[PDB]
């Protein structure tokens, strides 16, 4: 069988913290 | 190689050791020998972490 995952797989790219910043 | 021990300089064998320091991402990791001291807040300092 095959699945659709829909928004899956998002880790955090590394430390250093952050707030409200639509980040690229 | 054929290292003789009569061999001109340039011919002879030489040890090579490379360091190189690398940062990933982590916390933190090895260092120098500094000596860290106390911290105080509100004074404008000159600080290192």
């Amino acid at each position: 069988a095959y699945t659709n995952s829909f928004t899956r797989g998002v880790y955090y790219p590394d430390k250093v913290f952050r707030s409200s910043v639509l980040h690229s | 190689y054929g290292f003789q021990p009569t061999n001109g300089v340039g011919y002879q064998p030489y040890r090579v050791v490379v360091l190189s320091f690398e940062l990933l991402h982590a916390p933190a990791t090895v260092c120098g020998p500094k000596k860290s001291t106390n911290l105080v807040k509100n004074k404008c300092v000159n600080f290192n972490f």
